[PDB]
Formats: C-alpha cells, sequence, structure tokens
C-alpha cells in the first residue's frame, strides 16, 4: 500500500532505501502460481467465474528457493504489493534493503546470470499496466548498474518497443537524474473519477481494487502522515528534505 | 514532566520507549482508546433517509455506561499514591489525580447530553452535502488551556 | 478373506492450508456475528414496516448504501467469504483474498478468534474396516446409523472382525436378532440384543451363525472442540446450499452428503488433528454463509 | 411361527425412585433456567467487550465469584446436577445429594416445578412384535424409521401380524411396493403405497406375495406431556454428553442410542405412565447438563 | 575386532541457524523473564485475593486483558515462541516469524542478552569407540550411567580400548570387580574398584582376565556456557512437553530421551562449538516453554 | 510363548476414597501454602535479625505461639496432615479427622483447592507386555529406564511384541546395536538406533537376529493433571519421608521406589481415571509434609 502510493522516482528510490527486504517476503504459504482455476464472483454472474493466476497478483504464492524466486518477488512487491514464500533466506541478506540488494554488490548475493527477457514473461509483463511496467523497467535498471550490464540492458530494451518508450530516464549512479525525473508510478491514489465499492471480475483488478480501496482509509487514518499540518513533528533524520540524497549517489 | 528529562534528550526515542519509561516511573496512562462507532438513522418524512455513524464523545460505551479502559479507576488511585519529581516537585500525583478523578466523573455525568447533540447536528446536514465533506480533510490546534477547562 | 469400509471414510482430500491465522479466524467470527444482525434485521423491517433497520445492517456488513436497480449481494465482504469457502475445503482452490482486505474485514466487530471454547457431538459411524471369512457377505449402509449385513453360507459360525477406528467415543450397537460379541482373545458372552462399546477397547469378534442374515444397526457420537458461536442447524443448511451454488466444485475432491461426514473423515485421515482444525472454520464460515443468503435471495 | 421385535423395546432397566418430589423438580427446574443464562450471557459478553455479563451469570449459578487460574467447574449446582441424572438413570445408582442442599439450591430461583404442562412428540417406532408363518423370514431395522424385510419362499401367500402397542398415536406405512392390509377379521382392501393407521385399532394383517421381498417403512409420533421449556434438540445432545462422560455407567442397566429410544422403552413396560413421569425430569436436567457443559468444559 | 558406541551419540542431525542473532536471543530472554512472572502470579494471586497480579502479568506476556470464555493461549508472544523451537531443532524446518515481531516482543522488557555468562555441568557419558579383540563381547548401555559388560571368552587376557572422546571433562569408572586401566603405553597398576580420568589424556587400555563377566559404569561431567537464567530441571520439563506437543515433529531428525543427550551429542559432531551454541538458546526457549504451558494449558 | 511384565505395575492397591471432597481438598492446598511459608520463614529470619516472621509462619500454622523450651510440632495441623495422608495411601486405613477439624483448617488461608489448573510430566515406563517365542530369553529391568535384555538361541530370527499401555503419550526406545521395529502387520524399516513411538499405535515387533543380545533401552513421558503448585522434587522427598516415619505400613499395600511409579501403576489398573484424582492430592499432601517436616522435625 505505501509502495504503490509512491508516485516518483525520488520517492520511490528513498521507500526502498529504508524499506528492508523482509517486507518484499511473505510467510503465509499461498498457491501455485500458473493454475487455470474457477472463482465466485456473484455480483456479475452465478455461474464460476475462470481465470489464471500470477505472481503479480496481490495475494501471496509460492516461489522458487533459487536467486530467480528472490528477484521476482521484490519486483512483485513493488508492481503488486505482496511477495512470495522463500523461507530460511538468512538474517544477513533480509535485514538489508532493497536498494542494497538491487544495486549494491556488499550483500553478498550474485545476479549476473539473470534473464531480463525470462523474468519479465514469468511476471508476465503482457498482463502489466503502464505504470507497472515501468516500475519493473527501474528494478532491471538498478540491477544492470550493478552487474556492469548496461549494454544488455539496452538490447533487450531495443527487441521490445513498447519497453523502449516508456523506460524511465535515470542514470542509477546520479541523483541529479532522479529528481529531474517526473514520471508518475503511482498505482494507488486519491481517485479524480468517482470509486465504488464494488467487486471486480479478475483476481489482478479485484486486488488492485482493494488497495486502491485501502489507500482512501488509509489517507484518512491516523497513521497517515501530513506533511502540511505536521512537519515539525516529524523527526530531522525522516524529515522531507530538498538536498535529499542517495547514499553513494 | 514526569520522568526529569527534556525534548532533546527524548527527541529520538520511540513510542515503546517512551511507555516504558514512564511506566517504570508509575504513569499507566501511556496509551490510546478507540472511541465507539454510534450508528444513526434520520427518518424519511418528505426526503428519502441518511443513515450514518459517529463515534460516542469521550470514549464512552453505551453497552456499559462507562469509560472503554476497564482498569480506569485502579489506574487513577495509581497516580494518586506515586512519585515523580521528588527533589524538585511536591504533590504533582495528588494534584494531577485530583483532576483526573474531576474530569472523569463530568464525563461519565455528561456523555448522553454531548451524544444526542452529535446526532442532532448530523440529521441537519443532507446526504449530498455529508459525501462531499468526506473529500476535505482538517486538523485542529486546541490550546492546552482550553482544553483542560473545557473538561 | 473380505474387506469392507464406509464409503464416506474412503480417500479424504486434502483441506487447504491458507486463512488459518488468528486474523483470518477473527475475520470468519466478525462474518458470523454481522451475518446474524442481518438476519434479525430483515425480520425487524417486516414487523416495522420499514426498511431502515434492514439498510442499517447492510451498510455495516457490505460498507455500502443500498441503491435500488443494484442486486443486493453482500458487497466485498461477501466476496472474501465467498472465496475464502472454497479455499478451505480444497488444497487446490485458489486463495484469491488479499491481505489488506481480511485485515480491513476483520476490524469491523470487536469479537474473539477463539475455536476451541466450546463442544459439539457428531453422530458420523466410523467403520474402518470389517473383515469376515470366505463364505459370508457383508454390506454396509449409512452414515448417521449403520446398518451392517451379513449372512453365512458356510457348515460352521464364522467371526467377523469389527474395527471402529480409535476416535469415537462410544459406539451403540443393535441387532436385528441376539448376537454374540466380544473383544480380541476373549471369551464370548450369552447372545445379546444391544452392546454398548468403547473403539480404544480394539478390535471386535462377532459370531455369525448359519441362517437368517444379521443386522447389525451402529450408532457413534464423538466430541470436537468448536466456538460458542457454533451451530449444527445452521452450519448443515450452509453446507447444502454452498454445493448446490457450485462452491465445492473443485477438481480432484470428494463429495459428502452433510457437514457430520465431512468433517469425520478428515478427522480418521493421517494428520487429522490439523485437518480438524481447518474443518472448523470452515463449519462457522458456512454458518455466517447459510445467514447471509437467508437474508439476501435470488430466484 | 416365527417372532420379530424392535432391539430397543427389549428389557428396560428400572429406572430411579428418588429425587422425583416437588422440591427436587423444583431444583431441576432452576438448574435449566439458570444453565439458559450462561450460555446466553458468553453471546452477550462476546458481542461486547465486557465479562460482565458471564461474571453475573456463573455467580449467580456457581455462588462464586470466576477467577482466573481456575477451571470454573460450576460449583455445587454442577456437582448436584451430576449426581441426580446419574440416580434417574437406575435405581441401582446411589442418591448421594441430601436433601437439605437440594433444598438450598432450589431457592435461588423461583420457577414453578411442574413438569407436565406442555407436550413433545417423540418418533420412535415400537413394533412389540411380528408374527410370521413358518416359510417366511422377517428382519427389522432400525428406531427412529422401522424397515421390516420380510421374503416369502412358500407356495402360497402367507399373512403377517403387526402388533405396534397402545402408546403410539399414528404410524405411517410405507412399501417398497403396494401392499394389502387390515385388521383383524376384516377384508383386505386394493394395494396401496402407503397407511395411516391408529395402533389402538388392533393388531393388523399384511398379505405377502410370493416373489420379491416387500419392505415397509414405518413411522410413528406418540405425545408425552413435558415441561414448556422442554426442548427436544438439547435433550439428545445431553443425552450423547451424559453418556459420553461416563455418568450412565451402573451394573445391569440398558444402553440406547438416544434419548427418545430411552422414553419410548420405558413407556412400554410394566409401570410405563409412572416410568416416563421420571424420564421427563430426567429430561431437563440433561437439557441444563448440555448447556452447563458447554458454556464450561472441563 | 569389534567396535561399540553409544546409541545417542550417532548420526546428530543438523540444528537451526535462524533466529540466533543478538535481536533474537533478546526475545528469547524476555520471554524468559515474563513466562516466569506469570507462574509467580498465580501465588500472588493467593495472597492478595484478587486476580490484579495475573492480570498484569499476562497483559505484559500476551499485550491483552484476560478474559473469561476465551482460552488463555498467551497472545502472539506464546505463537512466536512455538515457531523458533520448531526452527532450533532442524535446519529443515521453515522460520516463519518477521523480524519486526521479534523485535516487538523483545522491547517488552530489558534482560541482559548474553548467553555465556554462566556454566552448566552435563551428566551424558560419550562413549565413542570400545575396541574389542575377536574372542570378546561388549555391550553398551545407559546414557546417564553407562553399564559397560564384558565378557573374555577365548584362552587368554584380552585388552579392551576405550575412547571417551575429548570434549568431556572427567570420566569415573566404577567396577562390579576390581580391574586393572592404564593408557596407552603406561605400566598396569594393581587392581583397584575406582578410576578417575581425563578424556583428552588418550585412549585407555582395560584388561579383561578369562572367567566372569566384568561390568564397568561410566560417569562423565562436561561444562558447557549457558546464560544465567538457566535452570536444568526447567529445561528437561520443556523438552518432554515440546516432543509430545509435536514441535519436534519434522522428517529426518533424530530423537533422544533428555536435552542431556541432546546437547552432548551435538557437542561432538562435527562443528559441534557452533551448534552447541544453538541448542543452548533452544534450552533457554525450552524453559520459557514449560514455564508458560504449564500456567496456560491448552 | 513367554510373557515378561514390568514388577511396578502389578497388583496396585485400593486407594482411599476419604477427604477427596471441595473442602478436604481447600485443605490440602491450605497447608501446601502455609507449609511453603514455614520453610521461607527461615531465610527471611537470616536477612532481618528479627524472628517475626517465623513467629508469624508458626502462629498461623499451628494456632499457638512457639516456645524455646518446647518441642516444636506443627499443632493440630500436623495431626491432621498426617492422618489424612494415611487415609489416601489405602483404603483399609481409617479416617478418623473429623470434618470439622478438617473445615476450620481450610479458612486458614483463601486458596483455590483446586486440582486441575495444570500439567506434569511423569518418566516411569509402562512395559504391560513383552511376548517372546519359545527359544528366546527376555528380562526387564528398572522403571525409569527399562533395560529389556534379549537373546535368541533359535535357528532363525525370532519376532518380539511390545505392548506400551494405552496411557502414556511417547516412547522413545535405544539400542545398543541397530535393531528393527514396526507395528503389526506392517513392512520392516531399515535398523535404526532409536525410534519414537505413540503407544496407542498398536504392538510392536522387533526382529531379534541369531547371535550377541540386543538391550532396548525405554523412556516415556505421561501427562498428569496437577495443580499449578505441584512440584515433583518436593513430592517425591515427601514421599521417602512417608515411608521411613510408617505412614504407609498397612496390610495389603503394594510399595513403590518412588511417586512416580505409584501414581503411573494406579493409572494402567480399572478405574485408573478416578484413582489418579486421589493420588494427585496425595502428592499435594506429600509436598506439604515434606516442608513441614523438615522444618519441625520430629
Amino acid at each position: 500500500m505505501d509502495v504503490l502510493s509512491k508516485g516518483s522516482l525520488k520517492e520511490l528510490l528513498a521507500h526502498l532505501e529504508k524499506t528492508p527486504l523482509e517486507e518484499a517476503i511473505s510467510y503465509r504459504i499461498g498457491t501455485v502460481p500458473y493454475q487455470n482455476v474457477l472463482i465466485s464472483r456473484n455480483e456479475y454472474y452465478n455461474q464460476l467465474y475462470p481465470d489464471t493466476t500470477s505472481l503479480i497478483d496481490g495475494v501471496s504464492r509460492e516461489g522458487q528457493r533459487n536467486v530467480n524466486g528472490l528477484i521476482m518477488s521484490i519486483i512483485s512487491y513493488v508492481v503488486s504489493g505482496s511477495g512470495h514464500y522463500i523461507p530460511n533466506i538468512g538474517f544477513m541478506l533480509l535485514r538489508r534493503s532493497i536498494l542494497d540488494i538491487l544495486t549494491k554488490h556488499d550483500t553478498g548475493l550474485v545476479t549476473n546470470n539473470l534473464n531480463y527477457g525470462i523474468i519479465a514473461r514469468n511476471l508476465t509483463v503482457s498482463k502489466m499496466n503502464c505504470e507497472q511496467r515501468k516500475r519493473m523497467l527501474i528494478c532491471f535498471k538498478l540491477l544492470a548498474y550493478k552487474d556492469g550490464n548496461q549494454n544488455d540492458y539496452e538490447i533487450y530494451l531495443n527487441q521490445n518497443i513498447p519497453l523502449k518508450q516508456i523506460a524511465p530516464n535515470f542514470i542509477p549512479g546520479d541523483m541529479r537524474t532522479v529528481i529531474h525525473n517526473q514520471d508518475q508510478l503511482a498505482i494507488v491514489g486519491i481517485p479524480a473519477y468517482r470509486l465504488t465499492q464494488s467487486t471486480e471480475l479478475s483476481i489482478r483488478d479485484d486486488n488492485a481494487k482493494s488497495y486502491k480501496l485501502g489507500y482512501v482509509d488509509w489517507y484518512n487514518s491516523n497513521s497517515f502522515l501530513r506533511e502540511r499540518s505536521e512537519f515539525n513533528l516529524i523527526r530531522l533524520k525522516d524529515r522531507d528534505t530538498k538536498y535529499g540524497k542517495l547514499n553513494g549517489w | 514532566f514526569l520522568t526529569n528529562t527534556t525534548y532533546d534528550i527524548v527527541n529520538n526515542d520511540t513510542i515503546d520507549v517512551l511507555k516504558m519509561k514512564l511506566r517504570n516511573q508509575g504513569w499507566p496512562f501511556v496509551e490510546r482508546y478507540n472511541a465507539v462507532e454510534i450508528d444513526m438513522s434520520v427518518e424519511p418524512l418528505r426526503s428519502p433517509g441518511q443513515v450514518g455513524r459517529y463515534y460516542n464523545p469521550f470514549n464512552i460505551d453505551p453497552l456499559t455506561k462507562k469509560h472503554v479502559e476497564d482498569r480506569l479507576e485502579e489506574f487513577i488511585n495509581q497516580v494518586q499514591v506515586g512519585r515523580f519529581r521528588n527533589a524538585s516537585g511536591n504533590a504533582v500525583g495528588t494534584t494531577l489525580a485530583a483532576f483526573l478523578r474531576a474530569c472523569r466523573d463530568k464525563t461519565s455525568a455528561n456523555w448522553r447530553g454531548y451524544s444526542v447533540l452529535v446526532s442532532r447536528y448530523r440529521s441537519l446536514i443532507p446526504n449530498e452535502l455529508f459525501e462531499s465533506l468526506r473529500n476535505i480533510s482538517g486538523e485542529y490546534n486546541i490550546n492546552p488551556q482550553d482544553e483542560h477547562s473545557f473538561f | 478373506a473380505n474387506r469392507a469400509t464406509s464409503a464416506f471414510l474412503d480417500n479424504p482430500h486434502p483441506v487447504g492450508v491458507n486463512y488459518v491465522d488468528e486474523g483470518s479466524r477473527q475475520f470468519v467470527a466478525v462474518a458470523e456475528l454481522l451475518a446474524s444482525k442481518l438476519i434479525d434485521s430483515s425480520r425487524e423491517s417486516d414487523e416495522s414496516n420499514s426498511d431502515v433497520p434492514f439498510v442499517q445492517a447492510y451498510s455495516k456488513f457490505a460498507d455500502d448504501n443500498p441503491r435500488h436497480l443494484r442486486v443486493k449481494t453482500g458487497g466485498k465482504m461477501a466476496n472474501a467469504l465467498t472465496n475464502v469457502i472454497r479455499s478451505y475445503y480444497s488444497i487446490n482452490a485458489p486463495a484469491i483474498v488479499p491481505q489488506v482486505e481480511i485485515d480491513r474485514l476483520a476490524s469491523k466487530a470487536t469479537v474473539s478468534g477463539d475455536m476451541y471454547n466450546s463442544y459439539a457431538i457428531f453422530n458420523s459411524v466410523p467403520i474402518v474396516e470389517v473383515l469376515s471369512p470366505a463364505r459370508t457377505t457383508v454390506s454396509i449402509v449409512g452414515s448417521d446409523r449403520a446398518d451392517v449385513t451379513m449372512l453365512n453360507t458356510g457348515a460352521g459360525a464364522a467371526n467377523i472382525t469389527f474395527n471402529f477406528g480409535q476416535i469415537a467415543e462410544t459406539v451403540i450397537l443393535k441387532g436385528s436378532v441376539p448376537f454374540q460379541l466380544a473383544r480380541l482373545n476373549q471369551p464370548m458372552p450369552a447372545a445379546r440384543f444391544t452392546y454398548k462399546l468403547r473403539p480404544l477397547d480394539g478390535p471386535f469378534i462377532v459370531v455369525l451363525p448359519v441362517g437368517n442374515p444379521l443386522v447389525i444397526s451402529a450408532t457413534a457420537a464423538t466430541r470436537i472442540q468448536v466456538p460458542l458461536a457454533f451451530n449444527k442447524a445452521l452450519v448443515e443448511s450452509g453446507f447444502q446450499t454452498a454445493m448446490n451454488d457450485g462452491l465445492f466444485d473443485i477438481q480432484n475432491v470428494n463429495y459428502y452428503s452433510s457437514f457430520d461426514e465431512f468433517i469425520i473423515s478428515q478427522y480418521h485421515a493421517q494428520d487429522g488433528i490439523n485437518r480438524v482444525s481447518t474443518c472448523v472454520i470452515l463449519g462457522l464460515a458456512l454458518q455466517a454463509y447459510d445467514q447471509m443468503r437467508r437474508a439476501l435471495p435470488v430466484r
């Protein structure tokens, strides 16, 4: 919910710096990812409604124990709000931030063998919307810069024409590029249209609307932080600053 | 005030750390209490009716006819016998305890009048106006003197 | 030797392993409590000739004000309850309800998620196996009352071994004619019409004389821990409703005539102590489902 | 000639002769009333966030304020109620609780000791005897619904006599195939699928043709005077709990599948009317036992 | 030649590697401190004739006020304590407790997180190998006190080699009849009933005269660093409770009669020095489990 | 065939049936609480030079002020506790303590007097039956840990049946050499040192190869409901004191080495559910007896 609310590149990377990896990993068993299932949608149909479960749903799924599953759990958390079930990763890796895993070699995780095409296909890039594809491409660029695979990232964009048009423009080592970026990455937000307490047909759409309706409740909740009215009560370390720089950028 | 520290010293302390410091000194009021939602209905008459909900004033449960916290009487007695600033204060616990009993008695005495008042005000707003007012938000700053004087 | 077993005890399909934590248990209890308010408000609306009590309760249940020309189905709460019910039944059923939705709905009303406050009695008769000699025929029918028909065509009397399992508390055996039954390696008693048995005592031997068939009627009672809000009549009505609507139509699952059969069958399978916990939550969910649909019907 | 009879009707054991006075009947009525409030106070407590409704209900029932780190058995009322259920079942069971203790617990609430104001319907089928000729096999299975399977291997048709007793009010007979049934020394009518009979009319004769077996399903309804608080759902649950808790285990007693079988069997014994009176008081005590034990599981 | 070894020293299964950091070590110690307060709250309740001491103790442990009609299970702390015990026993047991939940519970009380403040003495006797000639038979029975029975069927006296490992501090040998024991190259002394040995001294040679069998009883002492709050009486009770509750029911694991056998077996395995550190935290977790479950039986 | 059984399970004698009511159970609980304060008063009288803690503790216990030249005996409470303990052990022991005295002593302190708050683990292993073929020898020794020595002198491998009863929860078997064990009519696994078994699973078959003897060491854990103040160490010490003080010499009673095997032996008899309730009250009385007699010898 909090990760889906971020609407700018600066906010997204700032959230990932303060968020540990354990938030990406889920400890609920879930179900196997790719299955043709029948779900109940009584608002629309009397018969059961066919659908296919996927990894970018908002509900936890079972994940492979390899490094591929860990990266695929991080991206699903960013684009869908929930991760997958990969237990016994370890204290050392789980305490690191999401940005450290994606960008830093000191974590101890080796990810240079990853194939962006296979990861995108397993995440069902075809079913993703524009904001979801932009968020995943941000994760790919950070991984490419960590492994020195910038050339491979560009070629993968050349093969996929729709991905090249929406590819965010920022150098993963320079903070000046992040501040200038004006891409809108928000998935949930205050809706200008009429939003009703009604169900959706597919699993992805229904789960997304739950976060959208939950965010509205979160926005008016006491947990939400109102910068306009309570800026002085925020701690100085985590207070918003114009000259905000990620470490090493 | 009670633990003899300054704002700068406790600037980086979290809520759980702050709760432990106050509880060890003997101060039990370290918790927020959720209000009880009171269901409200406007009879139709000429127009179609409206259904709404509001928080009961002063955190008083109508079913139990008492404050939500079930250990309030024990908590106030704990403050009365407590010592907070022995070196630099006199009768802080007794003075604070007397205020708490006065506040508790008044709220339990006059909660029905204010609960009826809220329902009366809610019945004046039409449904269309209430839905639009849901989008807006605000925070009200009350002077510490006015809040204590109110209760 | 020939082996006969009860039909409903055969091959219990695995139950779901999701939505069994404290947060999900609170959501089911909240749904049951709110569904009961929904059915009582509809009665009050009938007696008062006013829709205010029903609109008042539907808003709490569905988080939405009822509008004409739109079908009343229960809102997002009905969607979560119906899909969670499917997951409890089978492990092949998908888990599609987010955790944010479960937490939000569980906060609507204050209630405990305790599922072990009270107990209930279930009357399904477990006959794990009946072993008979070559020249005899044994047939078992029924679940609530099991009639075992035995015919001996051999020259002499035969011994039939009865295994009632280890879970049932008491088993009462009534025969069409007086018959002799005793435990293993125990002298046979005089012929009697009725026997009260403890299934833990061991396998039981029945002497079947040559002649007219002997029919033994079996009744059993077992104790299972359930929440205080459990109502057997409401749970059974919901089980048939869920079957008619097709929520239990999943691949590679077994179908039972009653919830009593379903819970006993899962109890007698391996790791049945863990299965029976999930079944109890399903029963409470079916009670909420039964009350929700009876308040909001569809032709 | 062969004789077939229902299993549950055979050899009813004598019932207890204690705790049947007016003061003892008041105690059972008080126990049922206070146990019902215990089960209702639990639901009201859960709806709110206060244990006050349960504390008041338990304090009245158990004469002691509930405390944490204690089993919450139920106090002296729970102990006294358990012992009287044992005494009712058999004349061999000892009578332990003194009359002074019964009277003291009966004063906790003001309720009438009348146990015969209302009535209830019991559906056990009392097939006392089925008399059949030499070349016929007759089998009786079931109590709530009695299925009689008869097969005729003789040359000609056989007449089978059915005796349903004199207590049952109505008996409905349904056959697998249409059959002929008539009273003694009466003409047989045309074949019919169903019959409605009054057992007091007399023994009935069924014509059994040669060929495939004929199965007759019997259902009965007998009315028995009970208190108004009587609930068949609660009584049956308490009966099973009573047998599972092992307070019906006495030497030389007969065991039954349900309370309904127990009460019909006693009605057909020698002193049927007197036996049923004690059993009705046992039914109310079992109803209180079920409600009390579900709220306080030990 | 024949090789005989103690049963409990064979194939120690790998132990968990999770919840061994400083933050999780505080959680186990905090849980032990708060679980103890539940036990003493029972006595203080009796002295004060009130449930206030128990309410304060349970509220700190579970983060909810005690309520009647609700089974007191211990709240989130009990669930976390049960799961970390599962993870400690086996490396394949999943770790399902989030670190943020561990940190939140550990903040409930302030304790010394050091698990090496003190030590304890463990009585399991390690007999790694007993080497015997062809014509002799050796049998080893027992873990707390090992009785080694040797019988010589050959013509001449035989030499039996005892290997007690290197971890144990002292081993005391007692025989049914006086016997001679020496080091590998030391000369044999006069026969005497008892011997005190250092396991690091080396393999020990025992002469076995022909005739009646000789039985040697072994007793060992081992020192392992433990937290100061460690109590062997409470750990052993928790070990039995956890086994009965099925907390250790996972595939490809070994089972031991006592926590004494479990910790000694892991000590003698490869990478033993870093295995006993995990087992010590398991013992303190089991100590908290025993106290909490006795106060709140489910 | 041959049959072997545990010695301590043989012929459990009947237990007493007096002083088992709620009021009597309150007296036992009160005595345990006040006796514990007597022992604790000694340490308090050392921290502060005053003897006020002991005088207060003894005055409550004995209803008289302690005197320097008069022997401290415990007063009327000590006599009541000793006589009540004798009654529990045997049904032939007289019950001579008036109920009015028990009720008076139970009013000295406010305690629950409840017997089923918590549980405890008992380590006696109930080897009910070991069935062996003709040419094999089986010997069972030990109660806390049972070693079964089996030797096969036959031509082929022999099957030995182990029956552990239905009461015990878990049994762990460790052998001197790896052996094979499986349930009745089940395929046999590979040989391994240790087995964890549920006694309710059924009789267990062990393959006994021809050659060197095989010894199986058995340990069992059983859970029995006990008060929250129950302490196994104090009960065991009190049990030994009562036997030495002559409290248990009654005609036709069995004798046991420990309270652990006394309660397990009674549990395996018929109506063992009811016998354990009396034995648990005897344990708390023995716990009070130990603390009182150590503080006030003779």
